[PDB]
RNA sequence: AAAAAUGUUC
RNA sequence: CCGAGGGUAGGGCCCGUGACUGGGGCGAAGUCGUAACAAGGUAGCUGUACCGGAAGGUGCGGCUGGAU
RNA sequence: UGGGAGAGGGUGGUGGAAUUCCCGGAGUAGCGGUGAAAUGCGCAGAUACCGGGAGGAACGCCGAUGGCGAAGGCAGCCACCUGGUCCACCCGUGACGCUGAGGCGCGAAAGCGUGGGGAGCAAACCGGAUUAGAUACCCGGGUAGUCCACGCCCUAAACG
RNA sequence: CGAUGUCGGCUCGUCGCAUCCUGGGGCUGAAGAAGGUCCCAAGGGUUGGGCUGUUCGCCCAUUAAAGCGGCACGCGAGCUG
RNA sequence: GAAUGCCGGCAUGAGUAACGAUAAAGAGGGUGAGAAUCCCUCUCGCCGUAAGCCCAAGGGUUCCUACGCAAUGGUCGUCAGCGUAGGGUUAGGCGGGACCUAAGGUGAAGCCGAAAGGCGUAGCCGAAGGGCAGCCGGUUAAUAUUCCGGCCCUUCCCGCAGGUGCGAUGGGGGGACGCUCUAGGCUAGGGGGACCGGAGCCAUGGACGAGCCCGGCCAGAAGCGCAGGGUGGGAGGUAGGCAAAUCCGCCUCCCAACAAGCUCUGCGUGGUGGGGAAGCCCGGGUGACAACCCCCCGAAGCCAGGGAGCCAAGAAAAGCCUCUAAGCACAACCUGCGGGAACCCGUACCGCAAACCGACACAGGUGGGCGGGUGCAAGAGCACUCAGGCGCGCGGGAGAACCCUCGCCAAGGAACUCUGCAAGUUGGCCCCGUAACUUCGGGAGAAGGGGUGCUCCCUGGGGUGAUGAGCCCCGGGGAGCCGCAGUGAACAGGCUCUGGCGACUGUUUACCAAAAACACAGCUCUCUGCGAACUCGUAAGAGGAGGUAUAGGGAGCGACGCUUGCCCGGUGCCGGAAGGUCAAGGGGAGGGGUGCAAGCCCCGAACCGAAGCCCCGGUGAACGGCGGCCGUAACUAUAACGGUCCUAAGGUAGCGAAAUUCCUUGUCGGGUAAGUUCCGACCUGCACGAAAAGCGUAACGACCGGAGCGCUGUCUCGGCGAGGGACCCGGUGAAAUUGAACUGGCCGUGAAGAUGCGGCCUACCCGUGGCAGGACGAAAAGACCCCGUGGAGCUUUACUGCAGCC
RNA sequence: GAGCUAGCCCUGGCCAGGGUGAAGCUGGGGUGAGACCCAGUGGAGGCCCGAACCGGUGGGGGAUGCAAACCCCUCGGAUGA
């Protein structure tokens, strides 16, 4: 339930911000968040190699938990759900009643004070988490791992969730938030459920300074530059692209495919995404 | 307006100074060739 | 289950 | 002190007029097509939407004030 | 008070038929379409047939000249929440009634916003015909939209 | 071409005369007045404004008249730009 | 003898410009060979959120003294940041190290790279971050939280006593955190006192006064008081915190719950130690047995790790506490007391600057803290002023032009000009008042207007305190006084209407462009399934991201509103197990060389054989493209209409002489006396047009236009006045430039613009202040142009390679 | 060579004073319940004015400079990208 504001600055009549409604407890964990060591955008040789990133606002890591089959068994308590500056969703603070504390990202409708529990016996049930194959066909699931045993890769993004749209041997097929038709491993675990915070990508940023919060520092235009910074550079006045619309290193922008056409994970793409 | 001298010891140690130059090959024939020469002074001069 | 428009004036 | 009024400034209503522009009305026998009246030759009409020299056409839904 | 009838309304769920796309088999020179055709599709294996799958939308028979609602309108099936309504007994209240400028609410379709969704259908648009023309009818495509959520719009041959 | 700074304005003038005005004439299809035209004449004078960077030009209001040119299309070791 | 030659020396310009902020000087006395310039005193002026003070960096003896004045000092010099000599920097507590980590750096493990080297977990290093013990005063010519005095404290070591399962680099807690706003109580700092102390003063008309002037404190251990921060207690279970755990985490139960208790800070008090002015006398002494008190104002600082709200969600690690592990429980640890022990480095001086960065004693640049008083609504603003520091290291005169900076101006009032450039005007506060339009915030400080000092009188509420006095803080009403003028000085919007462009705050060519350019939220296309795409790297390894399609990359467009048409023939891209072409490779008909030969060797056809291209389709918010000619209407005119040729399709909505219109100052209309501009229209649009977006849009703009009001020295049209220069004198004394010069006008001539030739004319010798027409004046071996088989940046369907990718 | 300059990383510091007055909260009104209306409180913002500070708009001076980018007047931002 993205929250507008009035106009009363230039900025305030589109920025709306998250309401934060799901949120009970405004401070990490101690014993779960470290220092992010902010990057800037830069390798350890120093270089930009991915640019107009920087001067965001100072951010603590809260170490999520992406393999939930880590604690088989052992129930927990939805202690808390907590804000996360480093997701797009919420994570949520569980109470193992082994008497340890663990974050994961917070499904949509898991509501504080519910016990949750992770393994094959689990029930089908909001922020449970089962290996792939003993999740009922048609149902909808997040935090998805892609090989067994590897972390959850697929759906944690806000409002994201694949669906079991059927099994072929030690492998279900997973419909992706791309709309890929995937075949998973079926001991991959999954945390049934799509993500929180579905609102995340009605949030209008509202203006610039917002942006740089995030970390998002300005984007050049190709256009806006000379020939020797990129295939759009130069041109007398304005110019259209003027030859196939390029990146700045030469390559096409426009429907240029280029996921290795030898990839060995095509054998488990049944289906290139959707729209 | 500011100029481009900013004196620094500091810098100026870890910049020029005798063992940042013999960390690196470069630095180390910059010394060799200072003494080649017959300099009184192989590094920058620097109170600490 | 219709091929095919139009028509000077009191 | 108030005070005719005069002055400076800013408003509201009304009227006349204005390059040009929009349709409207009328104008015995102009130009294009033939939409409607017979099932008017694709039944019509309708609110709406888009489109087309133009009447109109088409979609969606509605009405019979539709033939057989 | 005790009963009844009903596509009344909202939410959630769920069932089958059909169209489409995909996958497998099998299969050959056409298919499709019309007034007749052409466009289109098809030996790069289409159509037709079988199995599997994905998806959305609408509910055949019952079905009616029937039912319900104030109207717009409402049709598979299940449950939940809920409105109106008729009937019997003649129990209670004791005119508390009727209408209603404003106000408020509801309000088919189409349209609009933000999302989702998207099979079929289909304004716009394309192409094939027809034609003097054919910015149409008829044909092959096809985007909004049609569907869902929320919010607008507040129109009508909103008619008995 | 081991540099002669480019239009326009301003400032300062100075010269020419194919004279715009002023002085003097002849001819007139010169009645007068006022014109026309040519001749002599460079002494002095030749306005303020709107438009446009403008020169020029058009326009407004005047004027005796609102001359045309040369001076490195006079004049940036004078200014503007 | 020439090379804008090289080096040096010395000329010229020239006793010329200049002598570095216009804050400012004058006199007396001293010193001395010599004095505007040094010392002293008096007077005068300037800074005072500094031009004062204290830190940090940088500098490196510049500090203090004694003796000096050749050079340095833009003059002088007896002075000095200068020459010589001597002296001066004193710490367990300040700063840094023997503590901790941050980025980063480095790096046992490990990985990678022709070499060199590149990486890399831990670890280590790495500070202005964390942590940690000293405050006040005195003293030196020069150092002082450093020496001294007072009063305090830290750790290390040993011992004594008491208490305890002690013990760690291991577990855990804590350390530990943002931004804005902010409570209470304090302190720092300040104001007043009719109270306390003080040497005195009574002037020039008055005042012996509740007069004036001056000062009225500082540090402090325990205890205590006030204000705050931190913190539940117990029990039972336990599978988690990579061993263990009595700790912490999880569950239960009893009690406690604004508390209290325990603890830690702040502040007050506090034994005690200090300080202590004006004035007078020569830094000192007196004052002085100085007093040391009350009230108010009051922090941004302190209690603090306080409170609230917000979204962008806000280090680490040690110290410290706790838990247990080896071990050890004669130990060890904890608490208390005692004695001993406590190292290295810095410490001078400048430090918004004459000592640092700018070649200079350079009007520039340089982080942190303190920064007093009064008045002005407030403040670090502004004026004045304290403390303190300065008058800027050439002076003296004169009183021209001209220039700078400044003041004023009759009448006019933009007539100036490219343009109101510039300069006026406006100006704070309080009150009344305020339009189109609008996205309902705004526009708005719209516009406009009134008010503003001082005196007296009455009264309202606030803080403090006590509920009162006093002090202090917001006001309200009535009556008056004066001036040209009351925000009387200083600081402090001119305004309106209307287009263009860009939504907006922002960003930019450091040093000629701040814009309409870039950015921007937002929109679309696109790539990307995660060992992602993409980027950097040979690689390793990184970034992406400790992210996961509501995410990440690329590209265009650029808030928002309304929209974004038709062309897929070409080019791009995407799809297409057929067909065609296609390399290596396979294949090996068939030839060939050679040899007596077995054989060895070469050639080699069909045929199989990738991507790519061909080919079939899709695709525009991909690259892009969106016609011609002729005719036609009951007047002319013009064509809704037709004919035909071509196209892949022929430019739709909207807009249009435009940031676009050549012709052009188009035509018409508005505004003006007059309008190549401007605004509104028209539309035969040379050459708009729909995300290189089309058309609009409130608000915003040191953007660019047009108009009006206000006001002006912009101007008609200049005048006067001020100061700093220019001028004269004393001191010091440059520069570029310079073939040599004894360097005139005209008309000619001359390589075509002559001081220099001819002819004529003019002209005594030499300067000074002035002006710039000439010396084709200076400066820069023309930056335009061309030339060179010179160079470089950039482009591409130029050529040819290479990376990368297939 | 990043002691200038450009970006980022870490850790600190700075931003006088005044103006406007968003959400929320409270109370009242409102209704079946609502939306909502109002008042008070509240103190939001690449909000407003304006020092420090960061700038560098227009003009003037300067031009062998005080300065190889300075000075004066003016002007922009000043809780934020
Ligand atoms: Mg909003
Ligand atoms: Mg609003
Ligand atoms: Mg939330
Ligand atoms: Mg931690
Ligand atoms: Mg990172
Ligand atoms: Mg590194
Ligand atoms: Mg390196
Ligand atoms: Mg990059
Ligand atoms: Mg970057
Ligand atoms: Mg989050
Ligand atoms: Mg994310
Ligand atoms: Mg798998
Ligand atoms: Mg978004
Ligand atoms: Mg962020
Ligand atoms: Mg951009
Ligand atoms: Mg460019
Ligand atoms: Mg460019
Ligand atoms: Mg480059
Ligand atoms: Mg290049
Ligand atoms: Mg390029
Ligand atoms: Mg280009
Ligand atoms: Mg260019
Ligand atoms: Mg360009
Ligand atoms: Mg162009
Ligand atoms: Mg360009
Ligand atoms: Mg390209
Ligand atoms: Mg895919
Ligand atoms: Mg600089
Ligand atoms: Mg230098
Ligand atoms: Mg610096
Ligand atoms: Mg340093
Ligand atoms: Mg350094
Ligand atoms: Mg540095
Ligand atoms: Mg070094
Ligand atoms: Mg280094
Ligand atoms: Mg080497
Ligand atoms: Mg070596
Ligand atoms: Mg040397
Ligand atoms: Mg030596
Ligand atoms: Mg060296
Ligand atoms: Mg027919
Ligand atoms: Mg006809
Ligand atoms: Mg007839
Ligand atoms: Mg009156
Ligand atoms: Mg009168
Ligand atoms: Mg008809
Ligand atoms: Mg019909
Ligand atoms: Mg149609
Ligand atoms: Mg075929
Ligand atoms: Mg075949
Ligand atoms: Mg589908
Ligand atoms: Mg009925
Ligand atoms: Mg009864
Ligand atoms: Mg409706
Ligand atoms: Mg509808
Ligand atoms: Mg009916
Ligand atoms: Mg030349
Ligand atoms: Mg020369
Ligand atoms: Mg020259
Ligand atoms: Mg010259
Ligand atoms: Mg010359
Ligand atoms: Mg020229
Ligand atoms: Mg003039
Ligand atoms: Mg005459
Ligand atoms: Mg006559
Ligand atoms: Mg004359
Ligand atoms: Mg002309
Ligand atoms: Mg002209
Ligand atoms: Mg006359
Ligand atoms: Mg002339
Ligand atoms: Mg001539
Ligand atoms: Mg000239
Ligand atoms: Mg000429
Ligand atoms: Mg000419
Ligand atoms: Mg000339
Ligand atoms: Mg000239
Ligand atoms: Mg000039
Ligand atoms: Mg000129
Ligand atoms: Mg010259
Ligand atoms: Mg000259
Ligand atoms: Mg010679
Ligand atoms: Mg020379
Ligand atoms: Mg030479
Ligand atoms: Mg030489
Ligand atoms: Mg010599
Ligand atoms: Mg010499
Ligand atoms: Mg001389
Ligand atoms: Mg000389
Ligand atoms: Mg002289
Ligand atoms: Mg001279
Ligand atoms: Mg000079
Ligand atoms: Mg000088
Ligand atoms: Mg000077
Ligand atoms: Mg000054
Ligand atoms: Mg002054
Ligand atoms: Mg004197
Ligand atoms: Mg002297
Ligand atoms: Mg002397
Ligand atoms: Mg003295
Ligand atoms: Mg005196
Ligand atoms: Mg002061
Ligand atoms: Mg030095
Ligand atoms: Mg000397
Ligand atoms: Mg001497
Ligand atoms: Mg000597
Ligand atoms: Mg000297
Ligand atoms: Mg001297
Ligand atoms: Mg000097
Ligand atoms: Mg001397
Ligand atoms: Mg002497
Ligand atoms: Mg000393
Ligand atoms: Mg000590
Ligand atoms: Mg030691
Ligand atoms: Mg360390
Ligand atoms: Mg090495
Ligand atoms: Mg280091
Ligand atoms: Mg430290
Ligand atoms: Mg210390
Ligand atoms: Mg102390
Ligand atoms: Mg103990
Ligand atoms: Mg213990
Ligand atoms: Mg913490
Ligand atoms: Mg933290
Ligand atoms: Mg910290
Ligand atoms: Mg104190
Ligand atoms: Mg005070
Ligand atoms: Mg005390
Ligand atoms: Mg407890
Ligand atoms: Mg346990
Ligand atoms: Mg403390
Ligand atoms: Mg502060
Ligand atoms: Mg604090
Ligand atoms: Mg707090
Ligand atoms: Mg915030
Ligand atoms: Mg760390
Ligand atoms: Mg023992
Ligand atoms: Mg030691
Ligand atoms: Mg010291
Ligand atoms: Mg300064
Ligand atoms: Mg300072
Ligand atoms: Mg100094
Ligand atoms: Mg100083
Ligand atoms: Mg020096
Ligand atoms: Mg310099
Ligand atoms: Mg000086
Ligand atoms: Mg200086
Ligand atoms: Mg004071
Ligand atoms: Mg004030
Ligand atoms: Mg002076
Ligand atoms: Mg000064
Ligand atoms: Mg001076
Ligand atoms: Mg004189
Ligand atoms: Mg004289
Ligand atoms: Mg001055
Ligand atoms: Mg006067
Ligand atoms: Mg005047
Ligand atoms: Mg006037
Ligand atoms: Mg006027
Ligand atoms: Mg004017
Ligand atoms: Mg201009
Ligand atoms: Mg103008
Ligand atoms: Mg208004
Ligand atoms: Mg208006
Ligand atoms: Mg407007
Ligand atoms: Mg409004
Ligand atoms: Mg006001
Ligand atoms: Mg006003
Ligand atoms: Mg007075
Ligand atoms: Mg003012
Ligand atoms: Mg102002
Ligand atoms: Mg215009
Ligand atoms: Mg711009
Ligand atoms: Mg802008
Ligand atoms: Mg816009
Ligand atoms: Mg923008
Ligand atoms: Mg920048
Ligand atoms: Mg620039
Ligand atoms: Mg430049
Ligand atoms: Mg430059
Ligand atoms: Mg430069
Ligand atoms: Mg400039
Ligand atoms: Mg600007
Ligand atoms: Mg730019
Ligand atoms: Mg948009
Ligand atoms: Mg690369
Ligand atoms: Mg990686
Ligand atoms: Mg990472
Ligand atoms: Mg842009
Ligand atoms: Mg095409
Ligand atoms: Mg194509
Ligand atoms: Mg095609
Ligand atoms: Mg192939
Ligand atoms: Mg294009
Ligand atoms: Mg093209
Ligand atoms: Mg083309
Ligand atoms: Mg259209
Ligand atoms: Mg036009
Ligand atoms: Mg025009
Ligand atoms: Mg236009
Ligand atoms: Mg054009
Ligand atoms: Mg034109
Ligand atoms: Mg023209
Ligand atoms: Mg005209
Ligand atoms: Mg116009
Ligand atoms: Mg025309
Ligand atoms: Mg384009
Ligand atoms: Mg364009
Ligand atoms: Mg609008
Ligand atoms: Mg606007
Ligand atoms: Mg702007
Ligand atoms: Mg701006
Ligand atoms: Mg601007
Ligand atoms: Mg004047
Ligand atoms: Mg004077
Ligand atoms: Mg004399
Ligand atoms: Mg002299
Ligand atoms: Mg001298
Ligand atoms: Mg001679
Ligand atoms: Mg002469
Ligand atoms: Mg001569
Ligand atoms: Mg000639
Ligand atoms: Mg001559
Ligand atoms: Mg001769
Ligand atoms: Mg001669
Ligand atoms: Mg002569
Ligand atoms: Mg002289
Ligand atoms: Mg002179
Ligand atoms: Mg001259
Ligand atoms: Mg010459
Ligand atoms: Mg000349
Ligand atoms: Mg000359
Ligand atoms: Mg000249
Ligand atoms: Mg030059
Ligand atoms: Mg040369
Ligand atoms: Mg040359
Ligand atoms: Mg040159
Ligand atoms: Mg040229
Ligand atoms: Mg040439
Ligand atoms: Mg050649
Ligand atoms: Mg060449
Ligand atoms: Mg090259
Ligand atoms: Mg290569
Ligand atoms: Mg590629
Ligand atoms: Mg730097
Ligand atoms: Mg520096
Ligand atoms: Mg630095
Ligand atoms: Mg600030
Ligand atoms: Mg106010
Ligand atoms: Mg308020
Ligand atoms: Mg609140
Ligand atoms: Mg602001
Ligand atoms: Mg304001
Ligand atoms: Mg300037
Ligand atoms: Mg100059
Ligand atoms: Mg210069
Ligand atoms: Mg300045
Ligand atoms: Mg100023
Ligand atoms: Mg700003
Ligand atoms: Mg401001
Ligand atoms: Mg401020």
């Amino acid at each position: 339930a993205v929250k507008k504001f009035k106009p009363y600055t230039p900025s305030r009549r589109f920025m709306t911000v998250a309401d934060f409604s799901e949120i009970t407890k405004t401070e990490p964990e101690k014993s779960l968040v470290k220092p992010l060591k902010k990057t800037g955008g830069r390798n350890n040789q120093g270089r930009i190699t991915v640019r107009f990133r920087g001067g965001g606002h100072k951010r603590l890591y809260r170490i999520i938990d992406f393999k939930r089959w880590d604690k088989v068994g052992i129930p927990a308590k939805v202690a808390a759900i907590e804000y996360d500056p480093n997701r797009s969703a919420r994570i949520a603070l569980l109470h193992y009643v082994d008497g340890e504390k663990r974050y994961i990202i917070a499904p949509d409708g898991l509501q504080v004070g519910q016990q949750v529990v992770a393994g094959p016996d689990a029930p089908i049930q909001v922020g449970n988490a089962l290996p792939l194959r003993f999740i009922p066909v048609g149902t909808v699931v997040h935090a998805v791992e892609l090989e067994p045993k590897k972390g959850a890769k697929l759906a944690r993004a806000a409002g994201t969730s694949a669906q079991i749209q059927g099994r072929e041997g030690d492998y279900v097929i997973l419909r992706l938030p791309s709309g890929e038709l995937r075949k998973v491993h079926g001991e991959c675990y999954a945390t049934v459920g799509a993500v929180g915070n579905a609102d995340h990508k009605n949030i209008v940023l509202g203006k610039a300074g917002r942006s740089r919060w995030l970390g998002r520092r300005p984007h050049v235009r190709g256009a806006a530059m000379n020939p020797v910074d990129h295939p759009h550079g130069g041109g007398e006045g304005r110019a259209p692209r003027g030859r196939p619309p390029a990146s700045p290193w030469g390559w096409q922008t426009k429907g240029l495919k280029t996921r290795k056409r030898r990839k060995p994970s095509s054998r488990f793409i049944i289906a290139r995404r959707k729209k | 307006m500011k100029r481009t001298w900013q004196p620094n010891r500091r810098k100026r140690a870890k910049t020029h100074g005798f063992r940042a130059r013999m960390r690196t090959p470069g630095g180390r024939k910059v010394l060799k060739r200072r003494r080649q020469k017959g300099r009184w002074r192989l590094t920058p001069a620097v109170r600490k």
